[PDB]
């Protein structure tokens, strides 16, 4: 796998040239502590996120838990919970690395085809990923609502700035969006 | 490709783990150590031709026989390739300084190097000498900060050991 | 036991490698982050009894049914063991804070926990609530610095996620 | 494996108590940069160390490279050069971790018995380890002599203090002493 | 795998008949010493042939050693040298056996597909094989030139006949041409 | 298919070796011994019908019961097939003489023979007797040279051994 | 130890086989070829000092730099080991001639040679030149028969190729 | 494994010297065809030898085929027949090589211990091997008796010499004796 820095190196090696622009990478370092917080905000809340996302996928499409549904029986519900957590885990890998390659290589490649063979509806999967995308954004910004959290509300306590890590939110989102692209 | 972050990601994935405490700490290391190694990377970026040229000159100076007929520095094509090889290593070192792991040097320089040089009958002592000259050449703060020089020298010694 | 340094050593040994630049970089991270997590570690060391008592109190207040006949907090032996369990987790968190990895919590708390509580008919919700209390309880700068509290909460969430 | 910190944790768990005295451990952090230089000093000069030490073991004992000798023929010499590097590698691991457990668990345990079965001479093994111990100390102090190094002399260029990291030198030598004890 | 003799037996078995026409096979025996020399001629010079053929392939196509070229970086040059040796080794098997089946079965089968998946360029692969084909012919004829060999020239000193084993030269070339066809 | 050259090629391939000294030597043995076994192969090629016929005749006279109703030589079809089988073995022996290794016999005759005769209720003793007759029948110099006869008999014993 | 007979035995044993046709043929080749290779093995055993001495001299004449301070032929001890090494190879070649397989060269010379020479900074070009000289040196019938010279030269080339 | 020539080489290497005394080796080559006939003599009669030898062991000790006997039931009889063939097979290898090492390393090492744990009676095993030894001698001499063979008598038809290969008879016998020694 690659990270933000080895990505720049691979692009430089394509022309057998030294890496000259180290500005975008200097900014990577400058926002390093932020990035660490964003990963911490997802990892720390992963279990709540996954269960709430799969439960939300289900409450929006009851067919999933009725007769013939792909979250039925217990074995399938458990497999689905597992998958949502796997996808979230590789997304957090990508965010910590600053590069999608670990997500592409080890999670998304061949996944659509795997689900097709199995009959796992990619559309419901996309929805669970959409919910996790929204969860992640709010945890990174440290602005989760009580409405969506209940007694499970967590606050991260990271040092606040006006943009609330807008760029990292966008980056995190792009990774979820890669998942969604891959399953469509 | 091996870096601080890909190493801990790879270990977490083998165990099916989210990034945890020790993974974030490891990456904090990258944040701290990046200034020194990126300093060296920028200096190398701006001056790699001169750095490589003098390291190449030194290995030929050590081993004049290389210029003799049938030897590895004896023709114009041979001379140009030897200097180019020296520059390859410095560029891979530049890459490794940016990444902060030996990844680029492992994969694109060291892997297969023994087999290539054996096959072509290229002696390994002049490679070592060119890298050894470069290793002993720098001083701080003239060339770069002391910690930048430490990062620079560490990758040169890494390459030297891979040939020894 | 998983820490910054045992993770990179394990990785290097798997590849038959000497410690290299990214290994040393990772360890610089633990050096940097140590102040924050050891501050937490000291606070917890010096106040572990009170931290655990109120967290145990919280879960029992949340779940009064545990005092009922035949339930997990109904006898003196039970009440004693439940408080003790909360305290066990807080001590392993303290351990993990010193180490800078989840190692101690992984090996001595989490591993086997589900099997044990299943066998004994111990509900997991009280464990989660006790830890959840502790997780929401602290505030900076009153209890410790913001970064020390981050380190503390991170290990609590880690333990919470292991039961969730 | 354990490190300096988990070793302390293990000792605290024995009395199921918190780790209270972080004195030696605050000290460990304070000397952390020195420790990294010391590991760099050994790793960066490992090839030179191994070759010089095995050749030293040999020039002090010609029986090794004559018929019947344990460094004869080419295959045995290569095996020996390999073993010297392996032991050095595991010593550097212990020095980086600040605990011998990785050296004991993964290298030393069972090694006396393996060499006994093989007929690998303990007296020669000890001398090779002795020279490497001598090398490491000089490299950690950054005081190698031109005498022993010749054209291959290397200066590390670390910030100098009076005792020249006396503590770490003693620690390093204690790991080499563990290897010798394990074999003898 | 088949040899020249089991090949004939396979053809006889296709009509469940005894092998009666032993003319070509008594001839194979009569030229047995020649065949062993021809195989000795290639095997003895194989390292020099492979390095020279790969060097030749490159000096005719500098693209291979520039950015994006398939003999770049060191890893790829090494894999290419390996493949040239492998192909030559299987050709020498074919020549020793007097039958292409070991080469077809163990080397050529599926190789085109393998190369296509990796992006190993056919034009250059064929060229390396072409040079090894010319090398082999010259070494079997024991007429290598100082012009191509320089200081590495080798003379086999086999008993000379006027045709200089033209039949074995043609057979050797047929195996190389099978490689080329297979890669085509 | 096993012969002198395939065996050493297969061994060489398993270790990634070019043919070397012992491989070439082994093939010289094929050159030297070819005269004797090809003499035998040519005598057999030219007279296989009569050779197989008397071997077949021998096994039926040893086991007249085969001619009884319900037995393996009792019908015109059974008789033809039994003689055919004997001829098959002689033909594979002819092949093994040509090749100079037991490959043809191994692959097209011995492999599966025991499952086939078990499945079909064919006793093995008449096969053994037919081959045994053929083994005892020849004499040198009458039928072929002494060394040709040795090659011929060795393959017959090999076949007999495979059924015994 | 690889030879004609151990190769076919290893192959037979792998398959649970008694020695058969192609095994005995193979060994016949060793009988036939032995006169040539034992001629060489005798010529070598009776003159190895002189043969190794002029080979060694040739590699030093080719590479005078080896005599310079700090190079691999500069001290009396160093000169003695290099010649000793040249004689080692010729003696393993003598063994290989006796055996009729590369086994002795394989096990006692080639195995580990790369790792040894790279560890000690020993250039391989002079090793190759010494063997190359010996390979080009002989002529028949002057030194031995043309076939004995073939056997001699093949093992020299086999050793050269292991280093190239 | 070693053969007669690699054995001499191993002993010559022990003093880092050339192989000068080609005395016993020229003799080995001179007896080459004989040796081949001796191996052919055993290999060609192997099935008859094994069944007769195991039958002989049993007719001398009926306890073996009664309840509690080591050749009872069918599975044990089959195992014993197999073992006899295995031993004879390795003895033929040793004979072909002119050296016992293959027999020692691949067959006899640890066999006594294997048999003692299984309860395979040493005395009966020795007897089977003794009978095979006597069979081998007669077949190598090409003097099997009608008395012992019955309808299954085989004559090898090798060229007769007065001592009838006494040297090779003693050698084969020595290999059988190694088996008996190792199982004693
Ligand atoms: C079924 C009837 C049904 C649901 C179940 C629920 C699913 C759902 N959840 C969100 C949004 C979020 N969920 C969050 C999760 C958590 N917040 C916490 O503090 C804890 C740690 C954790 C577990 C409860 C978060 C942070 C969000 C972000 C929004 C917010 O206000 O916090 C959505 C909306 C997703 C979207 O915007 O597309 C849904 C659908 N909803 C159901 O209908
Ligand atoms: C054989 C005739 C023979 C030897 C070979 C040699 C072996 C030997 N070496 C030492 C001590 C050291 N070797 C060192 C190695 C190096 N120094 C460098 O700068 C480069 C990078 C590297 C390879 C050359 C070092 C650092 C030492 C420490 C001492 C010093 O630096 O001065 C010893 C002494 C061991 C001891 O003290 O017990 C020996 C025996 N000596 C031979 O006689
Ligand atoms: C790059 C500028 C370039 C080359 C490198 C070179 C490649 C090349 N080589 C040949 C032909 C042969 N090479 C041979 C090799 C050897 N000869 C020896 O005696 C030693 C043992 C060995 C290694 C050097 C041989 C035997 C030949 C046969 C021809 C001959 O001997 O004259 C070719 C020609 C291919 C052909 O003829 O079709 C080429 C292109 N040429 C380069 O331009
Ligand atoms: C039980 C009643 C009983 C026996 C069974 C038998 C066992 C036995 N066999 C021998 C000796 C030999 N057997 C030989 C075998 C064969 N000869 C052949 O020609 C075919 C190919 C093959 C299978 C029948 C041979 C060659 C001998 C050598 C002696 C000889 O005259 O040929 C012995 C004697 C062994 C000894 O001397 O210790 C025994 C005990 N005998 C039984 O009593
Ligand atoms: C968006 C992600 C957040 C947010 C993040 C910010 N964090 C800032 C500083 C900061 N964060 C940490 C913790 C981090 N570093 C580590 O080494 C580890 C664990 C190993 C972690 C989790 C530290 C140590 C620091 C620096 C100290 C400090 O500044 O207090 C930060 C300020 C710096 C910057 O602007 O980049 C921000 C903005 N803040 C937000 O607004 C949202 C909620
Ligand atoms: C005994 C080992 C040495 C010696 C060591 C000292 N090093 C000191 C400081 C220092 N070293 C480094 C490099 C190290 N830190 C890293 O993060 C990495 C790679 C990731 C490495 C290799 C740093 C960054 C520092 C601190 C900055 C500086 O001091 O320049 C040091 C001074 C601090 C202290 O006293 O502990 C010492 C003494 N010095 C010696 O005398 C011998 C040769
Ligand atoms: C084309 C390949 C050559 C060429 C070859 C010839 N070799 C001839 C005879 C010959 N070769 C050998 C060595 C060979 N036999 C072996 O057993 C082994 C290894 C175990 C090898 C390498 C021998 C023993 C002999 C026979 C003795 C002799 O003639 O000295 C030969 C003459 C016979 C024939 O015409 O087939 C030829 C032509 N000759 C050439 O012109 C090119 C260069
Ligand atoms: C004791 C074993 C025998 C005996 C053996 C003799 N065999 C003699 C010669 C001979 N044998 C063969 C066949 C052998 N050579 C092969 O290459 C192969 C298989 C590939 C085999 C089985 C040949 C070709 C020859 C040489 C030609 C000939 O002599 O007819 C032999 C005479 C030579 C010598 O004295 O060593 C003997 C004595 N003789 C006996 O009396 C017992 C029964
Ligand atoms: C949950 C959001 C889904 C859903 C998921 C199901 N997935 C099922 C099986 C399954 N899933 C994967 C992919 C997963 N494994 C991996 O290794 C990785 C990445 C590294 C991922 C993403 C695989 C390979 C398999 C098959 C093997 C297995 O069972 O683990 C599954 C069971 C299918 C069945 O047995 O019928 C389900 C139910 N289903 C849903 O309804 C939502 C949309
Ligand atoms: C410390 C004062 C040293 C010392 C240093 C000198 N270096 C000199 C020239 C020089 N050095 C380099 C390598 C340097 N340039 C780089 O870009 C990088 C890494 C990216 C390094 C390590 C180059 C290319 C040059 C030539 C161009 C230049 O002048 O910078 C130098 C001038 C005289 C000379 O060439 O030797 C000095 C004095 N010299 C010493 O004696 C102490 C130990
Ligand atoms: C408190 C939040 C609980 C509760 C807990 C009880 N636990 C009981 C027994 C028990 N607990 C553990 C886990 C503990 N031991 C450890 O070594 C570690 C980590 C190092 C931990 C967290 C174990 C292994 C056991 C069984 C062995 C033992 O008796 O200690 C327990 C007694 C139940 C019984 O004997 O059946 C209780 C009551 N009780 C509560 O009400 C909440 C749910
Ligand atoms: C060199 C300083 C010695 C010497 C060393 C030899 N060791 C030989 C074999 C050998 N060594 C080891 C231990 C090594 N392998 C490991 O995995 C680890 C720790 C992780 C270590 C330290 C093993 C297991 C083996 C056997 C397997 C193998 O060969 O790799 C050896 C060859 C002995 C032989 O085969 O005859 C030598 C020569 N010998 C010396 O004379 C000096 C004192
Ligand atoms: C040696 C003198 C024997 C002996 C031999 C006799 N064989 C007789 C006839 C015969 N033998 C065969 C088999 C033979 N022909 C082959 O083509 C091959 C191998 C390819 C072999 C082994 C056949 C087919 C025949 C009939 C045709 C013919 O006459 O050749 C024979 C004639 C009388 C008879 O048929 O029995 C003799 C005397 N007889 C002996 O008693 C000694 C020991
Ligand atoms: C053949 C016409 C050559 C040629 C041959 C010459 N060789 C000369 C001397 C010489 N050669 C060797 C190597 C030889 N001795 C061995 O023991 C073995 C193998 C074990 C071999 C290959 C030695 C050791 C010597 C010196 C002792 C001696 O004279 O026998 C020679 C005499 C002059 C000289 O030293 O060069 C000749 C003419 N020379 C040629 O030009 C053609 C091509």
């Amino acid at each position: 796998m690659l990270d933000a820095f080895s990505r720049a190196v691979v692009q430089a090696d394509a022309s057998t040239s030294v890496v000259a622009d180290m500005g975008a990478l200097k900014q990577f370092i400058a926002e390093g502590n932020r990035r660490l917080d964003a990963v911490n905000a997802i990892a720390s809340n992963a279990s709540c996120m996954v269960s709430d996302a799969v439960a939300g996928m289900i409450c929006e499409n009851q067919g999933l838990i009725q007769a013939g549904g792909n979250c039925y029986p217990n074995r399938r519900m458990a497999a689905c919970l597992r998958d949502a957590e796997i996808i979230l885990r590789y997304v957090t890998y990508a965010l910590l690395a600053g590069d999608a390659s670990v997500l592409d290589d080890r999670c998304l490649n061949g996944l659509k085809e795997t689900y097709a063979a199995l009959g796992v509806p990619t559309t419901s999967t996309v929805r669970a990923v959409q919910i996790m995308k929204a969860q992640a954004a709010a945890h990174i910004k440290d602005t989760p609502s009580e409405a969506r959290a209940g007694g499970k509300l967590r606050k991260m306590g990271s040092p606040v700035v006006e943009d609330r890590c807008a760029s990292l939110v966008a980056e995190a989102s792009s990774y979820f969006d890669r998942v969604i692209s891959a399953l469509s | 490709m091996k870096s601080v972050v890909t190493t801990v990601i790879a270990a977490a994935d083998a165990a099916g783990r989210f990034p945890s405490s020790s993974d974030l700490e490891s990456v904090q290391g990258s944040i701290q150590r990046s200034a020194a190694r990126l300093e060296a990377a920028e200096k190398l970026a701006g001056n790699i031709d001169a750095v490589a040229q003098e390291a190449y000159n030194a290995c030929i100076q050590k081993y004049p026989y290389l210029n003799n007929s049938g030897e590895a520095n004896s023709t114009d094509t041979f001379k140009a390739k030897c200097l180019r090889d020296v520059k390859h290593y410095m560029r891979l070192i530049q890459y490794s300084l940016v990444v902060g792991g030996t990844g680029p040097l492992d994969e694109w320089g060291i892997a297969g190097q023994r087999e290539v040089y054996r096959a072509l009958g290229l002696p390994t002592a002049p490679y070592v000498e060119a890298l050894s000259f470069a290793r002993n050449r720098g001083c701080a703060p003239r060339d770069m900060s002391a910690q930048a020089l430490t990062e620079y020298n560490a990758l040169l010694d890494y390459a030297i050991n891979s040939l020894s």
